[PDB]
């Protein structure tokens, strides 16, 4: 929600990947992950490619909430449009992960 | 009084899009115990809601729950239910919390699911429901449970150090909300140790969150039994000075008590020697009608005057 | 073997060169080793020969014994020591297994390996050669030692470590170290199986068995500590991988707590919750408390079973799950340990119950040969039947009995002693379920000729085989067809006479499935001898019957209670009242009790209903004449209309010879008593409808007829043929309906019953050879139903 400066929204949004892609992520943490998912409905589509990439970056190591999760996301994009791509991939590759 | 829901059924099904709400406040009062009202149940949470026309038929189904034919239908309205949480809705993540509460609660995948919202923390209360609302079922199976929880606490005591507070008061209600479990809590009992120093060493800030410290010490107590005769006179000393400075004191009304529960009794009056006075001092001066009721229950659970 | 394999050592002190004690370490390994076992040659200090040397020793150490071969290493100063070519010549059932202890080089050298494989695959092809698989390598401040080393000894000696390392230890306190022996006997039967459950939960198939390999493959996970670092050392494996996570992995956290404070003093305890708490629940999704999961837990019960436990709760939830089955039945063959522990335990009893109840569905799982399981249970299983009881070893007992049958390890002599006992029982139960299933007990003799002691229940059986129920069933006639494979060998000889006689005992069960099975190959409850009655009607109440004769005198039976004529020639009809025993005839009346005529083309056919008597008239304009009445409120109006028969709740039917079947509103004769109009006149069937079906609660129509085929109808907006029954060569003179039930229930002037299912198709059919089947009655709700015959009435249920 940072104060209105976007650098850290993305800059935030991403150290989290960084570590998001690292050790000891979800479940302690979930809904404060999936909230921000709404912030970047609200904000900039600045927040979109990172938004793109936090989320990613979960879908790989745990997919247990990503299943969940499944609905409330598909609605997230719908209002901020995007419904695309590395994060859908994910989705569907780890969907096939668990066809999989 | 049946046929009130009979015709309801076409309209409480079909739309009247805003409305249904009102529909649905109704049945809720009452019965029409045909199988209908469990496809009732189902449909109408089948749509489901939207929009923040959620948060009873929520209620309702939580209203609606009953047993035992189809064990899907009961959990699958749960299971529903578990995934709704999330959506924003800040007090419908609140409300079919605040449901349930009795029943069925269990199917492994649940407590996983239960336990994220634990770990929301988000909003702070929300959590504070699951531990009580977890707080029987802990006892169901501790198995995920019981370690679920530990962590928490393993993961809360830390809490006591980290500056403040805003958590360190949200390290309070959910301090206690988990004695609802009761034996993790009895085999560790160094949130003692942790918050009897909590209090002591000040101060820090306003700390006007303190008095929720205390709540917790006390219904520990109970679970704490002689056990909890440990690190008292301390408490005795101290509270017996937090008793005068830095009132409302609601707590030291149900603090003390619990204590006399763990059964310092009457020598008490000799360590802290004025409580008699201290007491006898407070009793006219506030009104607090509890402060006026509970002195005696201190004095009374206490003692004895001699 | 015991120790299983080789092993390999190394140690880096740093260049040619021995120590103090360097020596001492050495045997600790293969003493941990050994403590997890084998032939394990050390080193210390090596340059590059030395130990090239010994490799090739245990390259000849003859492993093709090993379930496996091991490659140490250790910390020297970065010793090179042939990157490639040693480790790379000598490379890829004494599977070979290689281990390594680095700052970096560890996955480099897992890195190399392929690499050099990458060579040593596929540069290997051109020279038409090194094959990896089952060739792995397995890869690596104040307190440590040596982690990964240590790692799997020390398995859970180092978990004491992370435990103590650290913030948690605040919770448990407190520290000291070692001591703590048998109580410890758990936490290993714990940590044993507490990662199991991560790798049930990620195995994914990859896995065990063999054992040294997953002891290994178990201990990896114990890595995850791995906490030390920022580098927190990423031990690297292919053969995964979560680590972290597993929730075992923080469960055990806390079920370690419950061992910290025994240990302060003084054990005491002695007890703590963990195998319990994880077994109680395990119902929990066992019952319903899961989707799928996967079962979530069977890898936990495996080595729960293992102990005394709670070993029957797991077992009680054992056939949990072998109810949960079929579906999970795999997974529980996935874990398979029931094929471990279940055959690891032939010593039951109580247990015979699970053992039945776990081994039995086990067994029943469809199959593995006991192999000499088979003796255990000519022990076992043989020795449950002893007691008789319970049924819970109904079928039970019956587990093993089609292994006889299903292929010969005898199964001949183990079994004559059973052929003593199993026979013995048989009849002894008279209950088809362990009965059928004896049944195959009985076929569990295979070929084998035995003896008149064999012989002796051979006509025994056979009886209770003549008896069962519905013996007319074809289930029989192909059972018959059965052992007729002995057969084959006909006319002779000896026993070929005993057997003809066992063999035309069972009279013959015939179609529908005969009419199906004969080609391959190429209850019948109570029956009348006397003349043949036309129709015939029983009292409700009393089994009294009423019979119209094609005698003219229409009898009355109990199942002789009278005859009665006030008729002539063939009397076709009888209908008693709804209420009274009253019975009109054909027209005369009669009721039982009186045992005498009420009053007097003829009318064949007549029905009490309202209080119709509906009957068609051969006037042609058809007469019921109202019993109260004896007066006909309808004749209306070009032959002799088939039916009148009141369509139950409602209306009637008429057929008429000349193929229409005038269905009726008869609403204005009932409303009177339209007297008599049609409603759906329907030429189809070319002639007079054999039978009609106005079904009972609700409007269908229905056309028998001696076309050789038959057509149900649907009437209600208005009368349509529903399907049509077919497969008569012969006149079928009627069919009806189950009476909740759907069955068309057919007879034919062959003798024979057709039951057809709402596909028009029969299901069931009962046949009688030498009858003709013109009369049949039925009853509804509790059924025992009056069929006809040539001879005469053939009652059947």
């Amino acid at each position: 929600d940072a104060p209105e400066a976007p650098l850290p929204s993305r800059k935030a949004a991403l150290e989290t990947v960084d570590r998001l892609t690292e050790s000891l992520d979800f479940t302690d943490y979930a809904s404060r992950i999936i909230h921000p998912i709404v912030r970047t409905l609200d904000q900039s589509p600045e927040l979109r490619s990172t938004a793109m990439d936090t989320l990613s970056s979960l879908v790989f190591q745990l997919g247990k909430k990503y299943q969940i999760f499944i609905p409330m996301v598909n609605k997230v994009l719908v209002r901020h449009r995007i419904n695309h791509q590395r994060y859908d991939v994910l989705i569907c590759r780890i969907v096939k992960g668990y066809t999989l | 009084s049946e046929h009130k829901e009979i015709r309801m059924e076409a309209a409480r099904t079909c739309s009247r899009l805003l409305t249904p709400s009102i529909h649905l406040i109704s049945g809720h009062a009452h019965v029409v115990s045909q199988t209908a009202v469990q496809v009732v149940a189902d449909v109408l949470s089948k749509l489901l809601v939207v929009g923040i026309t959620d948060p009873d038929p929520d209620i309702r189904y939580c209203v609606l729950a009953s047993l035992d034919e189809r064990f899907d239908a009961h959990l699958a309205q749960a299971e529903n239910l578990q995934a709704l949480f999330v959506a924003l809705n800040d007090q419908v993540f609140e409300i079919r919390e605040l449901a349930i509460c009795t029943v069925g609660r269990l199917s492994s995948m649940n407590p996983a699911f239960v336990m994220p919202f634990l770990r929301k923390m988000l909003i702070q209360i929300l959590t504070e429901l699951e531990h009580s609302g977890i707080g029987r079922i802990k006892e169901q199976s501790a198995r995920m449970l019981g370690h679920l929880v530990s962590n928490a606490p393993r993961l809360i005591r830390p809490y006591m150090e980290p500056i403040l507070k805003a958590l360190i008061l949200k390290l309070k209600d959910p301090d206690p909300d988990p004695n609802p479990g009761v034996i993790n809590n009895v085999l560790a009992t160094i949130g003692e140790l942790a918050q009897v120093s909590g209090l002591e060493m000040r101060k820090w800030v306003d700390e006007l969150f303190i008095i929720i410290m205390d709540m917790l010490q006390d219904s520990s107590l109970l679970a704490k039994r002689q056990v909890a005769l440990w690190t008292l006179g301390q408490l005795v000393a101290s509270t017996g000075y937090v008793v005068e400075p830095y009132r409302k004191y609601p707590t030291l009304l149900e603090v003390l008590l619990n204590f006399l529960k763990t059964e310092q009794n009457q020598g008490t009056r000799r360590e802290a020697i004025r409580v008699l006075g201290l007491l006898g001092a407070l009793d006219p001066y506030k009104h607090k009608v509890n402060i006026g009721m509970i002195d005696q229950s201190r004095d009374a659970s206490a003692v004895s005057l001699s | 073997t015991t120790p299983c394999a080789r092993l390999e050592c190394w140690i880096d002190p740093l260049s040619m060169g021995p120590q103090k004690a360097l020596e001492t370490i050495g045997a600790n390994l293969q003493k941990q080793y050994e403590n997890w076992q084998p032939r394990a040659r050390y080193k210390q200090s090596l340059d590059p020969t030395v130990d090239e040397v010994k490799k090739l020793c245990t390259s000849l150490r003859r492993n093709a014994k090993e379930e496996r071969v091991l490659f140490h290493y250790n910390g020297h100063g970065v010793p090179r020591p042939t990157v490639n070519g040693e480790v790379w010549v000598f490379n890829k059932m004494g599977s070979p297994s290689i281990f390594v202890y680095d700052c970096s080089n560890a996955g480099l050298i897992v890195k190399s390996f392929k690499q050099f494989a990458l060579q040593r695959e596929q540069e290997l092809e051109v020279a038409a050669p090194d094959l990896p698989a089952d060739l792995f390598t397995s890869c690596l401040d104040l307190l440590v030692a040596s982690l990964f080393r240590n790692f799997l000894l020390a398995e859970r000696i180092m978990r004491s470590y992370n435990c103590t390392p650290v913030s948690s230890p605040r919770l448990p306190p407190t520290y000291m170290h070692a001591m703590w022996q048998a109580w410890d006997l758990a936490v290993d039967i714990c940590l044993s199986q507490l990662p199991t459950i991560i790798e049930e939960g990620t195995a994914f198939r990859h896995s065990p068995f063999f054992a040294e390999q997953l002891t290994a493959f178990q201990v990896w996970l114990t890595m995850g500590v791995e906490n030390r670092n920022p580098p927190e050392q990423l031990p690297i494996v292919l053969q995964l991988s979560q680590v972290h996570r597993l929730r075992a992995l923080d469960l055990l956290g806390r079920f370690l707590d419950l061992g910290p404070w025994a240990v302060s003093l003084a054990l005491s305890v002695g007890i703590f919750p963990y195998v319990l708490k994880l077994l109680q629940s395990s119902a929990r999704e066992l019952r319903p408390l899961l989707v799928f999961i996967w079962a979530k837990i069977l890898a936990v019960d495996s080595s729960c079973q293992a102990d005394l436990v709670k070993d029957n709760g797991h077992k009680y939830f054992l056939s949990v799950l072998a109810d949960p089955y079929m579906p999970a039945e795999h997974r529980t063959m996935t874990a398979f340990i029931l094929a471990v522990i279940v055959n690891s335990y032939h010593t039951i009893w109580q247990n015979f119950d699970s053992a039945r109840w776990c081994g039995v569905r086990d067994s029943a799982h469809e199959k593995l040969y006991s192999l000499l399981s088979d003796p255990i249970p000519e022990v076992r299983c043989a020795a449950v039947f002893a007691l008789g009881t319970f049924v819970g070893n109904s079928a039970e007992r019956t587990d093993h009995s089609t292994t006889i049958d299903h292929n010969v390890a005898m199964m001949l002599a183990q079994l004559v002693s059973d052929g003593s006992p199993m026979v013995r029982k048989e009849l002894v139960v008279a209950l088809s379920h362990l009965v059928v299933q004896y049944e195959s007990n009985f076929c569990t003799v295979a070929l084998q000729f035995i003896e008149e002691e064999k012989n002796y229940a051979l006509p025994s059986p056979a009886t209770t085989e003549g008896g069962s129920l519905t013996p007319v069933r074809d289930s029989p006639c192909t059972p018959r067809l059965r052992s007729v494979s002995s057969y084959g060998n006909i006319r002779a000889v000896a026993t070929a006479r005993s057997l003809n006689k066992s063999l035309q005992n069972l009279s013959l069960t015939e179609e529908s499935g005969g009419a199906v099975a004969f080609s391959p190959g190429n209850i019948l409850s109570f029956e009348t001898i006397d003349k043949m009655r036309r129709a015939s009607s029983y009292s409700s109440l009393n089994s009294l019957i009423g019979v119209s004769f094609n005698s003219v005198y229409t009898q009355i039976w109990r199942v002789p209670p009278a005859s009665s004529t006030s008729s002539s020639s063939l009397t076709n009809d009888v209908a008693k009242q709804p209420v009274s025993r009253d019975l009109p005839s054909g027209p005369h009346s009669h009721q039982f009790p009186r045992t005498r005529k009420m009053f007097d083309s003829f009318i064949s056919a007549t029905v009490q209903t309202f209080t119709p008597c509906i009957a068609v008239a051969d006037k042609d304009s058809i007469c019921f004449w109202d019993w109260e009445k004896g007066e006909k409120l309808d004749y209306f109006h070009p032959r002799y209309t088939r039916v009148t028969a009141m369509e139950y709740l409602n209306l009637l039917l008429t057929a008429t010879d000349d193929g229409a079947i005038r269905v009726w509103k008869n609403f204005a004769d009932l409303e009177k008593n339209a007297w008599q109009g049609l409603s759906d006149m329907l030429p189809t069937t070319r002639g007079a409808g054999m039978v009609v079906d106005w079904e009972q609660e609700t409007g269908l129509l229905m056309s028998s007829g001696d076309v050789r085929i038959v057509r149900i109808w649907d009437t209600d907006r208005e009368m349509k043929v529903q399907d049509i029954p077919t497969g008569a060569d012969s006149c079928v003179t009627s069919l009806s309906c189950d009476s909740h039930r759907s069955l068309i229930v057919a007879g034919l002037g062959d003798g024979s019953i057709r039951v057809y299912d709402r596909w028009v198709v029969k299901a069931s059919l009962q046949k009688r050879p030498d009858g003709h089947i013109v009369s049949v009655s039925v009853n509804g709700d509790v059924r025992i139903f009056d069929p006809r015959m040539p001879e005469s009435v053939n009652v059947l249920q």
